[PDB]
């Protein structure tokens, strides 16, 4: 008995299809054909992604799928012990049953699955992390020797999870030890819709959710939201619609009469959206509320032409492929509104990813810190489908002062390079 | 019969293109031990009892360990992994390391100068032999173990019936004395496989599939072998496994449930399509391939707008031909110059590609955003040092003026100039070649700093300078046609034009965003205003 | 920067017991 | 280590004392039968 719906993990169909294709495909036909090919099954998986995308659910569901013995677990650094020569002894312990069964049946064993959490806690680069001892430059060697080397093993499958894929030891990622290196990424709008649908199913089945609420609005408004964020929004909405019946006064009370008419409203969803849940990726509306403090009035025609040109440029950077990269420069006298006519164009573009890199959040930084911050804000814009970035008050980023003249060279060079670097294909 | 077993195919076992390695191994060692002992003593000498094999991760080292033991006509080998010979109770580690050299001492006493060689295999010889005075807060087990092994293998006590072979990925943590002549001398490295060896590696792994006729005749081994470059044996095995897996899945079906296609997979033959897809999106090398560069610098191909786009290619081809077949001049350089927005960084990659030199690279500033001058110098020096290990090469430094950090107020620039002006005269080691092509947009500045008399020649890249060429370029791009091109021709005639070829792929696009009635006027207005004058 | 700190490990010695009990008890009986 | 060592020392002490006392007692009684037998 099994069903892709039952597990309840939505928004990663391609991911699961690929994992199934390359990890559990050789184990399904009658042994005859697979034996006739002389192929060794793949043994290893590594998953990584920014926090909240759904890694620990995939491992749990894969573990619960198999009709095998229960899987083991190692919660990060739970194998380090004082007495010299006990960490190596412990790590060597997790493979005993698989070894014995391989010796006992042979080519007919039942999958042994090992689930590592936070693989970055123990297995790190050799030579570095050298503060003292060496119990860290030995566990890695023990694991490397065990996974493959002396002796033949074909009845294991190690799964690893981590959020920093740039520290793992290189030897532990060569085809043979950890071959499949997939990647979990933030969902797109359809994924958000699937998540919201899954997490609300049990309520609609009991007529506990008023028909007023519309899922499509919730999906659209939520931007750069992750799975954890969607679950938290639903939980908070429940809690706010849920507190009304309680009477928070001395000698805590609760009404048992009206409680049967408990209902949830879209207004509660909105309240929780604008009071208690705030995503990381993107820019929150509180940002745009701090650069157009006093709206946009019409003092003549020279406040309409600029908006029209902005519309033309935004439209071209979405439907043409000879030129993936565009730029524009707003110029005028001082004190004229060139930071509230540059935020209203970005706001009215409805692009997925929007950012603002201003000079007031880096008071006192030196040159290198500014370069690093600019590099990060630009790199985060290379990992979407189409994005816009605003660099306001250039002449303050590279310090300018008419005496001299004086200014910074490194920042100017970084800027002159970053305005000609095309992003990866199709972005 | 002394040591060598009868079967010495070395392809039956499974090893690939390692012929030279083992021939050298025998020439340097394992040779005297199959010779007249009379002659041995007549020259008078002792034998050698150590080897350390150091190669990049996953390069067949482990297989050699389990296969050398088989081919030797002797007792057997023993494989002792490094992280196993430590124990909690005090003194156990020394006793364990002692046991590994016992039966050879017993045989040297009971059969002094008689019997066979003893083989002990130290796998992960980096785990235990790190150093003697580099740890801290660690009893002393490591130092004691290394001292015990070092004294036992080499010391007053004499042993003559042993061969230690150690294996490691990173040799930069191994201890000093061990690599010092006497214990584990005559080191060896196992490099990446060559073009020929890749064919043998593929053949060894694909024999079983071909035996039962499961491989389509369409697939060609030679095509794949030439296609796959900078690969390791592990990667080739992975490619084969992934091709098998894509067919594996091509037959099965069901995402709601999982079931086989009613054993319909009568032959489940693998076709070249599967290999192509797998090589595309599944297996990727560790070295890295210069493909994204080659397909990102040349973004829209190289159209022909006249003669000035042929002369340059011909001159580049002549320079390549000269560097290929000359002996008086091993090093040749050239500089490309022209006004900005004229397609110089896509007329220097094409020339590099036309020549099929084995080693091609392109150093551009985009990989050093935020680097101080020291790091820039280090990276450029590394690139050239890598270029110094082949019988041919071609290195391209593009946008020089952005490497020197130039800004014309004072002016101000950076060590980088001296490094670049010394690297451009150093001839390479005897019997090799090289070729440096540089791109820049400001000739006069490079003349000032005394760099233009170090390059050997300069070629000129012009921009569109006559109406007819503009019309031809528009015709070949194919955007404005019919009466529109007629009216553009009528309006353009006269007054010449000074528009670069990267500035003519932005004007057309900014023009095609209005309604059809106003496109021509907008394009003409933009050209008239921006067109400027020479 | 000069402040460098350290962690440490320990060992044991162990002794012999398990069947001496039988001999002593048999003597007493 | 501590618990087992304490167990061992306690049991060893009690057993040794019992055996010693019993041996001395047998030593002292044997002479009476010896003299009576004379
Ligand atoms: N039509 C308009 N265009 C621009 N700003 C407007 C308009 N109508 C009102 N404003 C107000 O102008 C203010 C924004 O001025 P802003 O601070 O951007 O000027 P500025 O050029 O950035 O000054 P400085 O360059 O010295 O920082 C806000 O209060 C905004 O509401
Ligand atoms: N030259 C070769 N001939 C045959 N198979 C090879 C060769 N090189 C690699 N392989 C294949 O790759 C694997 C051998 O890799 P091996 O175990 O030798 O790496 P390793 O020395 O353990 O790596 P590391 O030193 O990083 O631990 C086997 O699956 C083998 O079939
Ligand atoms: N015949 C051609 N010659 C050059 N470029 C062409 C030609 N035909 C089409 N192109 C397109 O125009 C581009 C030329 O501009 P390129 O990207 O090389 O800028 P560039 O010369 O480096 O400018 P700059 O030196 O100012 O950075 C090519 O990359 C390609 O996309
Ligand atoms: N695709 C998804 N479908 C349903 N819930 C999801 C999904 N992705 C994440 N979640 C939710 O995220 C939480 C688990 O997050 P977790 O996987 O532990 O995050 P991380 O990957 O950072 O460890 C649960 O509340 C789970 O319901
Ligand atoms: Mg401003
Ligand atoms: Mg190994
Ligand atoms: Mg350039």
């Amino acid at each position: 008995d099994w069903n892709f719906e039952k597990m309840g993990i939505g928004g990663l169909d391609k991911e699961f299809s690929d994992i199934f294709r390359r990890a559990f495909a050789s184990r399904v036909f009658p042994p005859e054909i697979v034996e006739q090919m002389g192929c060794k099954h793949v043994k290893g998986i590594l998953l990584y992604g920014p926090p909240g995308c759904g890694k620990t659910l995939l491992a749990r569901q894969i573990g619960k799928m198999l009709n095998a013995r229960e899987p083991k677990v190692v919660n990060g650094p739970e194998i380090l012990n004082k007495y010299v020569g006990e960490s190596e002894a412990n790590i060597r312990k997790l493979f005993a049953d698989a070894e014995e069964e391989q010796r006992r049946l042979g080519a007919n064993s039942g999958l042994h699955i090992i689930i590592f959490d936070e693989i970055d806690a123990i297995c790190k680069q050799r030579g570095s992390m050298a503060g003292s001892t060496g119990v860290h430059d030995t566990v890695v060697n023990q694991l490397l020797s065990k996974i493959d080397g002396v002796e033949q093993l074909n009845n294991i499958l190690v799964i690893g999870m981590t959020n920093r894929p740039d520290l793992i030891d290189e030897a532990l990622l060569r085809p043979g030890r950890l071959e499949v290196k997939m990647e979990i990424g933030l969902p797109d709008e359809k994924g958000r819709l699937q998540i919201l649908h899954i997490h609300t199913a049990r309520m609609r089945g009991h007529q506990l959710l008023s028909a007023d609420v519309d899922i499509k609005e919730l999906a659209v408004e939520t931007k750069n939201f992750s799975g954890a964020e969607l679950e938290g929004l639903v939980r908070a909405a429940q809690s706010t619609a849920m507190n009304r019946h309680i009477k928070a006064s001395t000698k805590v009370e609760v009404d048992m009469e009206k409680a049967e008419s408990l209902q949830v409203t879209r207004g509660d969803f909105l309240a929780s959206l604008e009071n208690d849940i705030k995503p990381a990726f993107g820019t929150n509306q509180e940002d745009y509320a701090s650069y157009i403090m006093n709206g946009i009035i019409k003092w003549g025609d020279p406040v309409t032409r600029v908006l029209d040109d902005g519309e033309l440029l935004v439209q071209q950077t979405k439907n043409s492929d000879r030129t993936p990269l565009v730029s524009v420069l707003l110029e005028g006298p001082p004190h004229s509104g060139k930071t509230a006519l540059a935020a209203k164009i970005a706001e009215e573009s409805n692009f997925p990813f929007i950012k603002i890199c201003s000079p007031d959040k880096m008071i006192g930084f030196s040159e290198t810190a500014k370069c690093q911050a600019m590099k990060k804000i630009f790199d985060d814009a290379y990992k979407s489908q189409l994005s816009c970035v605003v660099v306001d008050d250039i002449e303050r980023l590279l310090d300018y002062v008419p005496i001299g003249p004086r200014f910074s060279n490194l920042v100017l060079q970084a800027l002159l390079v970053l305005l000609k670097k095309a992003p990866p294909q199709g972005r | 019969q002394s040591i060598i077993n009868p079967d010495w195919n070395f392809e039956k076992m499974g090893i690939g293109g390692l012929d030279k390695e083992f021939s050298d191994i025998f020439r340097r060692a394992f040779a005297s031990r199959v010779f007249p002992p009379e002659i041995v003593e007549q020259m008078g000498c002792k034998h050698v009892k150590g080897i350390l094999l150091y190669g990049p991760p996953g390069c067949g080292k482990t297989l050699l360990a389990r296969q050398i033991g088989k081919m030797l006509n002797a007792r057997e080998p023993k494989v002792v992994n490094g992280p196993e010979i430590l124990n909690k109770y005090v003194g156990e580690s020394e006793a364990n390391i002692r046991k590994l050299f016992a039966d050879a001492e017993e045989e040297q006493r009971r059969l002094g100068a008689n019997s066979g060689l003893h083989i002990i295999i130290f796998d992960e010889i980096d785990a235990i032999c790190k150093q003697r005075g580099s740890m801290a807060g660690s009893t002393g087990v490591h130092d004691t173990v290394v001292n015990q092994l070092l004294s036992k293998i080499d010391g007053v006590e004499q042993l003559n019936n042993i061969l230690v072979i150690g294996m490691t990925n990173r040799p930069d943590l191994i201890d000093e004395a061990l690599l010092r002549p006497g214990r584990l001398e005559v080191k060896m490295e196992i490099g990446l496989p060559d073009e020929k060896g890749r064919l043998q590696i593929l053949h060894i792994h694909t024999a079983r599939m071909r035996g039962h006729q499961l491989l389509s005749a369409d697939v060609d081994i030679k095509e794949l072998a030439v296609e796959t470059k900078n690969f390791s044996g592990a990667e080739l095995e992975g490619l084969v496994r992934a091709a098998q897996s894509t067919a594996m899945n091509r037959h099965i079906k069901a995402s709601t449930k999982v079931e086989v296609d009613m054993e319909k997979a009568e032959s489940l033959q693998v076709t070249r399509g599967d290999f192509l897809a797998s090589l595309e999106n599944d297996i990727k090398p560790a070295f890295g391939t210069n493909q994204e560069d080659y397909a990102s610098y040349i973004m829209n191909g190289i159209i022909k707008w006249g003669d000035p786009v042929t002369r340059v290619l011909d001159d580049g081809e002549l320079l390549v031909q000269q560097t290929k077949n000359s002996d008086r001049t091993p090093l040749v350089s050239v500089l490309l110059e022209g006004p900005p927005h004229s397609g110089k960084t896509a007329l220097a990659a094409k020339i590099a590609e036309e020549s099929n030199f084995p080693f091609i690279k392109i150093c551009s500033p985009d990989k050093m955003i935020g680097f101080s001058e020291t790091a820039k110098c280090q990276a450029m020096k590394k690139i050239f040092d890598d270029a110094y290990k082949s019988q041919l090469s071609c290195v391209v430094v593009d946008d020089i003026e952005r490497l020197l950090d130039y800004v014309p107020i004072g002016p101000r620039f950076s060590l980088v100039l001296q490094a670049l002006l010394v690297l451009l005269k150093k001839a390479p080691p005897q019997g090799r070649k090289l070729l440096i092509i540089g791109t820049t947009s400001r000739k006069d500045v490079l003349q000032e700093m005394e760099m233009l008399n170090a390059f050997s020649t300069t070629i000129h890249v012009p921009n569109i300078a006559t109406g007819e060429q503009l019309l031809e370029a528009l015709e070949l791009l194919g955007n404005f046609k019919d009466k529109e091109r007629t009216t553009i021709a009528q309006q353009v005639k006269g007054k010449k034009v000074w528009i670069g070829i990267k500035k003519l792929l932005m004007l057309i696009e900014m023009s095609l965003q209005m309604d059809p009635e106003y496109r021509v006027r907008k394009f003409l207005a933009l050209l008239r205003e921006e067109g400027a004058s020479p | 920067s000069i402040s460098k700190q350290a962690l440490s490990e320990i060992e044991t010695r162990h002794s012999e017991i398990i069947k001496l009990e039988n001999s002593i008890r048999e003597l007493h009986d | 280590l501590a618990d087992e060592s304490l167990e061992s020392t306690r049991r060893m002490l009690q057993l040794v004392e019992e055996s010693k006392d019993a041996g001395i007692r047998t030593l002292v009684m044997l002479d009476e039968q010896g003299e009576q037998l004379e």
